């Protein structure tokens, strides 16, 4: 209540910024991939620019979705250029690490965790 | 006594008239001037007036701080707005030092002063990589320090010493990979809090 | 120290000096040899590397380590000279301004020493004062700042010596002003030896500094403040304080909280 | 205090006493201040220990050769604020600063005492008492201990 | 140091400086490397007597800084100051200006 | 025109880059810490701790030291208050207990009830 | 006269005294406009009007840098001209108004 | 005094030995357990106790400064000899 | 259990799981990926090596402080193979050549030493051995190296009678020889397939499936004397195999009928050779033995392991052979093979 | 047994140069340019 | 106060005889020449260079090499388990665990030093209350595996047993300045 905006009056203009953001990753995918000698294709890195957009589509605060634009657009920028490498561009498909299981049963059988 | 600092009470009493001068001329953004006991002079101001003040300060004529030596951020993460901006400003035409603070949270940026001092530049590129402190209008802000995919803001309180990923070569996809971090240590932390209190003058009252 | 308002002992503050331009010296030696390495010329990054490590011999000998000398505290000095230590100092210094006069005349006259550093990366002194640079490019640029002058922090408001000053802004002021710098150096560093006062190592405040080992096993308030120290250790009021001290590099600052 | 110290004499010794299995007496540390004492008359209600002798020869413990044990005998390691009564299961295992405090509750006691666990690299070193007036004050069972 | 006269004599040509004086190898001149024992001074604040803590407690002399203006606690013809009177012109060096 | 009205609760878990492992599946405790019996001084209360419930700490196969899994293991963070606690734990996501803090109740003092006439405070010896 | 300043990037500036009167009487005429009650024009009113007189009262350049102590002419000029900018920005702000916000009552406590 | 485990390595001064079953002995495999053959509990053992005249002794380690702190041991029992905390110095008074 | 066995602490790279393993073709090609899953997940891997130290040096990472233990052994020391396997729960046998030297043939290769190997840790009391056999190594094959595996995995069986027997189709990866092999064909002027490439189907299968099947085996609760066929997903004649290989390196194709007979006397002429032979009659005959259906043994898929296609995990082998023309091509550039059935 | 420290000597230690020193040597240029000239003549000649 | 380093004080006017002085200087290489002759005169000096293995740089007693831990002339352990060393510790380098003896007395059980993690700053042996640990002169101690870098009770032990007739000479000629 009665807080003070970043660039986005309302979330509408803020989804207008997220789309613009959007546009831009699906459209430089296919440069990176194509630059970086990526193993994926690029409708696999495509997928993954959806994952990482989906997995931050649960937020309904202008001033944090806003902050996400601006770090997206600064990630994007890092990969415009060459400033990330394999390594980094790779470190969004977590290839090496097994995902710890979403069941009560396999979270029983290994670790005391919940 | 021939183990105790020298007090200064006349560069004490300048720092003073100073601060009174400079809360009287800006007192739209000026909260609080402070001296303290090792004759530092703190302006504390509102978030808004961060550009008049610098600007203010790098020229005026009785105030030339055109150096910038230290911007810099604190995270105390028990009040309202959990970060303390402070600006360490030089003046060599009267070989003065002033301290000026302002205030943010995670979601409230401040105006970039890049137009008063090109050290803020990077100062505040590094501000914004430790801490998330967003600034308006700056030359291409980006991380500095951290790793090129790092997340999260590192100088936090709430960030972990260790963080949350490490780094390894591996040798089936060929590359240096990032895992979830596992230390075979296990940092200890120490509780080193004397149970009596060592300085009287700073006795909080009682809630 | 000034969060802690103590005052280290005068000896402390004497040696703290003397070390202090022994870095000074260190360091530009490593600035200019290794500026000289990068424009093409090696002979003098050897020469002046044996100096180095007999100054890295007289860390060692001051302290365990050669280079990363745990030594100056904030209660003082940790531990007091070895007894040949200042006449060893003294011998070196007396040879030292004939390396940099090598060196000197090696660079300085060489004119494609000259072409290579002259009239290249000109800061103009405002630029530099907006930038917020600080250190030795304002001396370079013409301004006339040194901390160790205008706030002196250690006894070196008693010693005498003089800042030089640049009047192009470019690579080849700053170079002289660093040979300059360790020119000045040399001439504290003799002061600080014939200046040296008998004294105590560290102040004489044992909830600061810790005891003797001979006090601290033969003394219970000793034996207290040890364990005490080097388990949770001082108590530091509270407070911020923005300490700036006049480093070779530059204008190095510590925002302590 | 002061930082340092004036006296330049021998200082006195007190041979131990064998008080238990489960407090260590090192008495030669003891400052002669009688909360041992206090509480053994008080809350223990045991009137086993009291002080010897005069002047800076008094000391505290027990005349005759006793095995001071009754429950609730290890909030005189507690209470003693010198090292003079340590735990002696607790022997020379750890420190305080080592030590990771997790504040839990108390079973094989239906009494439910809150204590502090002292673990250190994942293992339990020690059990100490909480202060909740409500259902144990200040102090805890030897059992419990 | 054990160099011939004609090499010495070109090494000093060569280099345009005397070499002998001041070479930079260390033969004998450096301090032994046993050393008598040293006795250690005391500082002050070893005096056995008008020595209480109170009186040179420097840590506990540190005082809360002094609010000069306050938005909360004060709620709120005269000259111009300056946060110091301006730095005096240094003065050229004397024993070699070099200018 | 520089004031919008939001409704939310102030959720930045998406810009603390923490994984979604250590904001959902985490249990902080929001507590005054306990007077540490060994001692009498206080000085260790009056400020609220708020720490993360202690995961698994396993044994080294190498050199027997003490391995760890989980970064907030060490995240011992100290707040003036408890509200304060409680808005920093709710803004970062983590689910909280908070327990409220025990002060010693005041006590009736008296050095004469130790030599009484008649009542059971007296005592037998100093 | 003067044949280097000693900083660079500064010029030499000839006929500093004209300078310095003509951008001393544009910030007094620019502090015409700013409130009577503004404590900023207050003081600087007092700093230019004494620093004018002491360009008028001292002819010699080495005298009135003396006189001024704000280093060489050269940098008082530069000083000059950046208040009078400093001037035209307070104008555009209005830092006599007060203060747009009380901050927060532990905003300024330390230590917590 | 080393001692030698049934499955072969030697025995430390704080017993350790891995057991019959337990895999980290390929870590000696091709390779050596080292044991300080010297055990202080032993070499402290084999040390005389020291006849004194005094009710309370004072123990260093040897040195001025060179041993530990300077404490002070009380020889009232005739049946025990007072042994020092840092050292194993033990001390018995000279009654006769 | 013994206590410093228990499978204590999450994940890997710090933990202990309890897989205590003498890995013995570790110094090898697939022997990598399986001490990297062993030392990834966190476990003591023995490896016995004797090649140079500089040789295993590779491996002396993916290891956490002491988890990678190294020992020198003899292939004719039976108190090298002991020494190497008593103390191991598990024992893996990846021991392999592709060709005879004058000391090893492929009767001791894929014979003596696994039946040595079965022997001592069977005298040691092992918990599991894991058998690295191939697919379509049956009975009265037309290569010598199949048939002293088939005499082999009798004689594991023989010997260790719950030894668990993978047995992969011809695995494909980084530094393999089967993609780099047929990449390497380019060095001459064409490719010299037998009936030009027909009538002959493979499965090959990828090394992280193959080593995840192996990791996943010596920690399953099944497995305790069954055999595995490790198969890829889809099954390409050998001619479109080769083509879509050559279209991934982007060099160029031009294949050529050979008989089996001069080939695989052009095989014998390459093996002979004082180095690695580049191939070998051995080598052509298993490269010209169609793979045979796996039909009732279980393979990845019931151990756990998704089996990646050629078509994803391509690139990152072939991408070497190109030419600095074609480096910078996708996955698109190259259409995919046919899959048969049979 | 007197305080014994690392001091310096009673007198001071001794004076220790820290200004530039430069040979300045060399010959003329009116010299090298003559002895350049005769050789050239006598070459030529 | 301060000088100038490039700065010249008026001008020395054109004269031809100058410019003849600064044509030969341009046009004769002069002071490429005297460089030339300053390399030449290094060449012709002695070389500062050791011959290593057979003769060491030198050292001083205060050097922080290789730990170790110590023991009273009676051979008992002066190690007390008293932790301070590892709460100083910068790195928390060493570990502790400790337990009373079989005598009674106060001893460690685990005295691990990683030397890996250890920046060597001798904290632990200035704040050792009975010189237990210390950091005794040997530096060419380096290995061919991360593991042996990573000390216990047994090779610290060790190492004090081997290091000991020269720990206690530099103890001896070190300890009156600590
Ligand atoms: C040569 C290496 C093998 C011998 C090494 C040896 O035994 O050295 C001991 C010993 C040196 O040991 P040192 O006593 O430490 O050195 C004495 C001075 O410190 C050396 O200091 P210094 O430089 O004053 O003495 C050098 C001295 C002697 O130098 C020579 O004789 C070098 C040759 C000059 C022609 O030079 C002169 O006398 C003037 C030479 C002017 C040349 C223009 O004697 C020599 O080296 C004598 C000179 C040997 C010259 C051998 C030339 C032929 C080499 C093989 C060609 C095929
Ligand atoms: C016996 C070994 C002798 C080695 C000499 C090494 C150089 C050191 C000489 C001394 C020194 O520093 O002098 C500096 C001095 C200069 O010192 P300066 O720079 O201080 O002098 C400046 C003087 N004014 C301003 C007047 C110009 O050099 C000279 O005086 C002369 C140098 C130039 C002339 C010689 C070099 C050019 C010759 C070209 C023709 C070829 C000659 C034959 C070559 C045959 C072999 C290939
Ligand atoms: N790779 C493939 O395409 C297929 C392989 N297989 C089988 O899988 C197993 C592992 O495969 P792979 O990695 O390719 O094999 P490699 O060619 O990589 O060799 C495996 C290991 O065997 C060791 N070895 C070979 N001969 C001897 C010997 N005489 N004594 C001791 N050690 C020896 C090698 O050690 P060193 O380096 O010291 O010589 C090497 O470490 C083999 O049995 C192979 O037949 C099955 C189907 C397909
Ligand atoms: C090579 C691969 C590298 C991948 C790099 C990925 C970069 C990730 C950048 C992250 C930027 C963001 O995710 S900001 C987007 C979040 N925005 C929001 O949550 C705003 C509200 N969102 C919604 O309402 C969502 O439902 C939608 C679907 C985004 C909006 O659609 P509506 O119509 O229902
Ligand atoms: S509580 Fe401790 S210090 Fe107090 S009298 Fe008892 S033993 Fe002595
Ligand atoms: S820690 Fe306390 S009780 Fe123990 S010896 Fe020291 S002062 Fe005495
Ligand atoms: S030298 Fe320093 S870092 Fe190393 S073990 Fe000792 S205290 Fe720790
Ligand atoms: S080595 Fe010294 S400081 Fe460390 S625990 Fe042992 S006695 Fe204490
Ligand atoms: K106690
Ligand atoms: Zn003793």
């Amino acid at each position: 209540t009665s807080v003070k905006p970043i660039f986005s009056r309302d979330l509408n203009e803020a989804k207008r910024r997220v789309r613009e953001l959007y546009r831009a990753w699906y459209r430089e995918v296919p440069n990176t991939v194509h630059l970086m000698q990526l193993d994926i294709t690029v409708k696999q890195g495509r997928d993954k620019v959806r994952e990482m957009f989906m997995k931050n589509a649960h937020v309904t605060d202008p001033r944090v979705v806003d902050l996400l634009v601006i770090k997206g657009k600064m990630e994007l920028q890092e990969t415009i250029k060459v400033w990330k490498q394999r390594t980094h561009v790779m470190r969004f498909f977590h290839e090496t690490e097994t995902p710890r299981p979403k069941d009560f049963l396999s979270k029983f059988y290994m670790g005391h965790d919940p | 006594r021939p183990t105790v600092r020298p007090r200064s009470d006349v560069t004490h009493k300048q720092l003073s008239a100073f601060g009174e001068y400079v809360a009287e001329i800006l007192p739209k953004y000026v909260q609080q001037v402070q001296v303290s006991c090792l004759d530092e002079l703190e302006i504390c101001i509102h978030p808004d007036g961060v550009i008049p003040t610098l600007t203010f300060l790098r020229d005026h004529t009785n105030a030339q701080f055109k150096s910038l030596a230290d911007l810099t951020a604190v995270d105390v993460p028990t009040r309202q707005n959990r970060f303390e901006i402070v600006y360490n400003l030089l003046s060599l035409r009267f070989n003065s030092r002033i301290r000026v603070k302002t205030y943010a949270d995670e979601l409230t940026p401040i105006d970039s002063i890049v137009s008063v001092h090109i050290a803020a530049n990077w100062y505040e590129r590094e501000v914004w990589d430790m801490f998330g402190v967003f600034f308006f209008n700056h030359p291409d802000l980006r991380r500095i320090l951290t790793d090129y995919g790092f997340e999260g803001h590192p100088f936090r309180k709430d960030f972990p010493l260790t963080g949350y990923v490490e780094l390894r070569y591996d040798d089936e996809v060929k590359r240096v990979v990032a895992e979830p971090v596992e230390l075979a240590q296990e940092f200890r932390k120490f509780d080193l809090n004397s149970p009596w209190e060592a300085f009287p003058a700073y006795r909080q009252p009682p809630e | 120290e000034k969060l802690l308002n103590i005052q280290p002992p005068p000896r402390a503050q004497w040696i703290r000096v003397l070390f202090g331009e022994i870095t000074r010296i260190l360091n530009h030696i490593m600035a200019v040899t290794t500026h000289a390495l990068d424009i093409g010329a090696m002979t003098p990054f050897f020469w002046m590397f044996e100096e180095r490590e007999k100054m890295f011999e007289f860390y060692e000998r001051v302290s365990g380590a050669r280079m990363h000398a745990a030594y100056i505290r904030p209660g003082g000095v940790h531990q007091d000279l070895p007894l040949g230590l200042l006449d060893d100092i003294y011998e070196f210094s007396k040879n030292f301004s004939l390396r940099i006069d090598e060196v000197e005349e090696m660079l300085t006259n060489n004119r494609i020493w000259r072409n290579r550093t002259v009239d290249i990366g000109v800061v103009t002194a405002e630029d530099a004062l907006n930038y917020g640079f600080s250190g030795v490019m304002l001396r370079g640029s013409g301004i006339q700042w040194d901390l160790r002058k205008t706030q002196p922090y250690d006894v070196y408001d008693q010693v005498e010596f003089d800042v030089p000053i640049g009047s192009r802004g470019d690579c080849y002021d700053r170079y002289l002003c660093r040979v300059e710098e360790m020119r000045q150096s040399l001439r504290i560093i003799e002061q600080c030896l014939n200046k040296m006062p008998p004294g105590e190592i560290k102040v004489d405040d044992a909830k600061v500094s810790p005891p003797k080992r001979a006090e601290m096993k033969t003394s219970m308030e000793s034996l207290i403040h040890h364990f005490k120290l080097y388990t949770e250790g001082y108590q530091v009021p509270p407070g911020a304080t923005y300490t700036a001290i006049e480093a070779p590099k530059g204008e190095f600052g510590v925002y302590l909280v | 205090g002061s930082d340092r110290s004036r006296f330049l004499e021998g200082k006195r010794a007190v041979e131990d006493k064998n008080i238990g299995p489960l407090v260590k007496t090192i008495m030669t540390r003891c400052i002669q201040c009688t909360r041992c004492i206090r509480f053994a008359s008080e809350i223990a209600g045991v009137d086993d220990l009291g002080t010897t002798g005069r002047g800076n020869d008094m000391q505290v413990g027990t005349y005759i050769e006793k095995m001071f044990m009754s429950e609730l005998s290890g909030n005189v390691i507690d209470i003693c604020p010198v090292g003079a009564l340590t735990s002696k299961p607790y022997a020379f295992t750890a420190r305080p600063w080592e030590t990771r405090k997790t504040e839990s509750i108390d079973v094989m006691d239906a009494v439910g005492s809150n204590i502090v666990v002292s673990t250190r690299t994942g293992e339990v070193m020690r059990i100490l008492p909480r202060m909740h007036e409500d259902i144990n004050e200040e102090w805890i069972s030897d059992k419990t201990r | 140091a054990s160099a011939t006269r004609v090499i010495q004599k070109l090494r000093n040509w060569a280099s345009g400086q005397d070499l002998q004086a001041k070479l930079q190898l260390r033969y004998q001149e450096i301090a032994k490397r046993t050393q008598p024992p040293p006795k250690l001074p005391v500082g002050p604040s070893h005096k056995l007597s008008n020595n209480y803590y109170c009186t040179r407690d420097g840590r506990r002399e540190v005082v809360p800084p002094s609010i000069i203006m306050s938005s909360q606690k004060a709620l709120v013809e005269k000259k111009a100051v300056t946060p110091a009177p301006p730095m005096k012109r240094w003065e050229l060096s004397k024993d070699q200006p070099y200018l | 025109t520089q004031l919008i009205t939001v409704d939310e609760k102030l959720d930045i878990t998406t810009l603390t880059g923490v994984p979604e492992e250590h904001i959902k599946t985490r249990k902080v405790r929001i507590f005054v810490p306990a007077r540490n019996n060994m001692q009498s001084g206080v000085n260790n209360t009056k400020k609220w701790k708020m720490e993360f419930d202690t995961r698994e700490r396993w044994e080294n196969p190498l050199m027997g030291w003490a391995s760890t899994a989980d970064p907030l293991s060490n995240m011992v963070l100290t707040f003036s208050a408890k509200e304060d606690a409680i808005a920093f734990a709710e803004k970062n996501g983590w689910s909280y207990d908070v327990e409220e803090k025990k002060v010693p109740k005041p006590k009736s003092k008296s050095y004469g009830a130790n030599f009484s006439w008649n009542k059971r405070t007296r005592v037998s010896t100093k | 006269l003067k044949k280097t300043t000693g900083l660079v990037g500064l010029a030499v500036c000839d006929t500093p005294h004209e300078r310095l009167t003509i951008l001393y009487t544009k910030t007094l005429d620019i502090l015409k406009h700013f409130p009577k009650h503004a404590a900023y024009r207050k003081y600087t009113e007092q700093i230019t009007n004494e620093k004018l007189d002491m360009v008028k009262a001292e002819p010699d350049v080495k005298k009135l840098e003396a006189l001024l102590q704000g280093g060489e002419v050269e940098e008082v000029i530069l000083q000059a001209e950046k208040e009078l900018s400093l001037a035209r920005k307070m104008l555009k702000w209005k830092p006599w108004e007060p203060l747009v916000e009380e901050p927060p009552a532990n905003q300024w406590k330390w230590p917590i | 005094g080393v001692q030698v485990s049934p499955s072969g390595e030697k025995i430390t001064h704080t017993g350790q030995v891995y057991d019959e079953k337990d895999y980290r002995r390929v870590r000696f495999v091709d390779r050596q357990k080292e044991v300080n053959e010297n055990f202080a509990i032993d070499l402290i053992a084999q040390q005389p106790v020291n006849e004194v005249e005094h009710r309370i002794i004072a123990c260093d380690g040897g040195g001025g400064a060179l041993g530990h702190p300077k404490v002070y041991i009380n020889l009232d029992k005739e049946t025990k000899t007072g042994t020092c905390g840092y050292c194993g110095l033990q001390f018995k008074q000279h009654h006769h | 259990l013994h206590h410093a066995v228990i499978p204590h602490g999450k994940g890997g790279r710090s933990s202990v799981s309890g897989v205590v393993a003498t890995v013995f073709g570790a110094t090898g090609f697939l022997g990598r990926y399986v001490v990297n899953h062993l030392g990834r997940m966190g476990s003591q891997v023995i490896i016995p090596y004797r090649c140079d130290v500089y040789d295993i040096m590779h491996l002396r990472l993916m290891g956490d402080l002491g988890q990678l233990t190294f020992l020198e052994w003899d292939a004719r020391d039976k108190d090298s193979i002991r020494k190497a396997v008593q103390h191991s729960n598990v024992v893996i046998n990846l021991i392999g050549r592709e060709w005879e030297t004058r000391n090893f043939d492929f009767e001791d290769v894929f014979v003596n030493i696994p039946r040595a190997i079965a022997q001592a840790s069977k005298e040691a009391g092992v918990e599991r051995f894991i058998h690295v056999s191939h697919l379509n190594a049956s009975m009265k094959s037309s290569s010598k190296s199949l048939r002293s595996k088939a005499v082999g995995e009798k004689e594991v069986r023989s010997v260790f009678p719950e030894a668990i027997i993978i047995r992969p189709s011809d695995i494909f990866g980084r530094e393999d020889r089967f993609l780099n092999h047929f990449a390497n064909y380019r060095w001459f002027l064409a490719v010299p397939l037998v009936s030009l490439g027909f009538k002959t189907v493979k499965q090959p299968v990828y090394v992280a499936d193959v080593s995840k099947g192996i990791v996943n085996a010596t920690k399953d609760p099944d497995a305790v004397g069954k055999t595995f066929a490790f198969t890829g997903p889809n099954r390409y004649l050998l001619f479109h195999l080769v083509k879509y290989i050559f279209g991934m390196t982007h060099r160029t194709f031009i294949p050529y009928p050979l008989p089996l007979f001069v080939y695989s006397w052009i095989g014998k002429l390459f093996g002979l050779s004082p180095f690695e032979p580049w191939t070998t009659k051995d080598k052509v005959e298993r490269i010209h033995i169609s793979d045979v259906m796996p039909t009732d043994l279980p393979g990845l898929e019931d151990l756990g392991v998704q089996p990646t296609p050629l078509e994803l995990k391509s690139i990152e082998v072939l991408r070497r052979h190109r030419t600095y023309r074609w480096l910078s091509s996708e996955i698109e550039e190259t259409k995919p093979a046919k899959t048969v059935n049979y | 047994s007197k305080v014994k420290q690392d001091m310096p000597p009673p007198g001071g230690y001794g004076p220790i140069d820290y200004k530039r020193n430069l040979p300045r040597r060399g010959l003329s240029g009116y010299s090298m340019f003559a002895v350049g000239i005769g050789a050239l003549i006598f070459g030529y000649w | 106060t301060y000088k100038y380093v490039n700065k010249k004080e008026q001008e020395s006017e054109v004269d031809m005889k100058s410019a003849t002085d600064n044509a030969a200087r341009i046009l004769m290489w002069t002071e490429l020449i005297r460089g030339l002759g300053m390399t030449l005169s290094y060449l012709f000096r002695e070389p500062a260079t050791i011959n290593y293995p057979f003769e060491k740089g030198p050292l001083s007693p205060r050097f922080r090499g290789e730990h170790a831990l110590r023991r009273y002339p009676s051979g008992e352990e002066r190690c007390i388990a008293c932790k301070l060393c590892e709460a100083i510790c910068p790195a928390q380098a060493i570990t502790i665990e400790a337990e009373p003896r079989a005598d009674g007395s106060r001893r460690t059980t685990r005295y691990d030093i990683d030397m890996t993690k250890c920046i060597y700053c001798g904290f632990c042996q200035e704040a050792c209350p009975v010189d237990a640990i210390v950091e005794g002169p040997n530096f060419e101690f380096s290995t061919e595996t991360h593991e042996e870098l990573l000390y216990n009770k047994e090779k610290l032990l060790n190492n004090g047993d081997k290091w000991e007739a020269e720990i206690a000479a530099n103890i001896q000629a070190d300890y009156l300045y600590r």
